[PDB]
């Protein structure tokens, strides 16, 4: 969310009753995730070989 | 020296139903001790 | 909502730093005067209302 | 309209702390020295 513009020079009358003023809303920003994979496949002779 | 006369409040303002307004207010006040004691300079090209 | 718990105080919070940023402007702007709506300042006593 | 800005009483305050420093003391004119006569001309030889 930002906020809003350049203000100033917006004169009103002490009782003008401004038109409830202005604003700006907020922004949904999305994204997704990511699957990393590593695989290992070892015999058993060789997990035990020194 | 900006001078404030009424600070930053919160009040009502006028009918609006159920809109539940909301209002804030202030003073703008400003005030310059001697004139040439500050200087300006505008731009402009050749 | 998600990011905001009330909305009151959050735009409360906005229109306070939106105003100081307009009284920061207008203090450094550069416009001229523009026949401010006083009723003959200096001796107004015959004021011009409506 | 409705101004508002009859206020008859008219208070007009004003701001205490006038805070001045201009200074316009040249002291090397009043170290440069001073020398006592009796006339009105003065005159010196080379």
């Amino acid at each position: 969310d930002a906020l809003a513009s350049v203000d100033g020079n917006n004169a009103h009358v002490e009782g003008s009753r401004a038109e409830d003023g202005e604003m700006k809303p907020t922004v949904i920003k999305s994204n997704v995730t990511q699957i990393l994979r590593k695989v290992v496949r070892v015999s058993d002779t060789a997990n035990t070989t020194a | 020296t900006q001078m404030v006369l009424r600070a930053p409040k919160r009040t009502e303002l006028a009918k609006d139903g159920s809109y539940e307004k909301w209002m804030i207010e202030m003073e703008v006040g400003l005030r310059h001790r001697n004139p040439y004691a500050s200087g300006v300079l505008f731009t402009a090209a050749g | 909502n998600y990011g905001r718990g009330r909305e009151l105080m959050y735009q409360l919070e906005k229109k306070g730093k939106e105003i100081k940023r307009d009284l920061e402007k207008i203090l450094l702007s550069g416009q001229a005067r523009t026949d401010v709506l006083a009723d003959q300042y200096l001796t107004n006593s015959a004021a011009d209302p409506a | 309209l409705f101004v508002s800005y009859d206020q008859n009483g008219k208070k007009l305050s004003f701001a205490n702390w006038i805070s001045v420093l201009s200074p316009q003391d040249t002291p090397f004119v009043s170290m440069t020295g001073k020398e006592s006569i009796n006339q009105t001309i003065f005159s010196w030889q080379t």
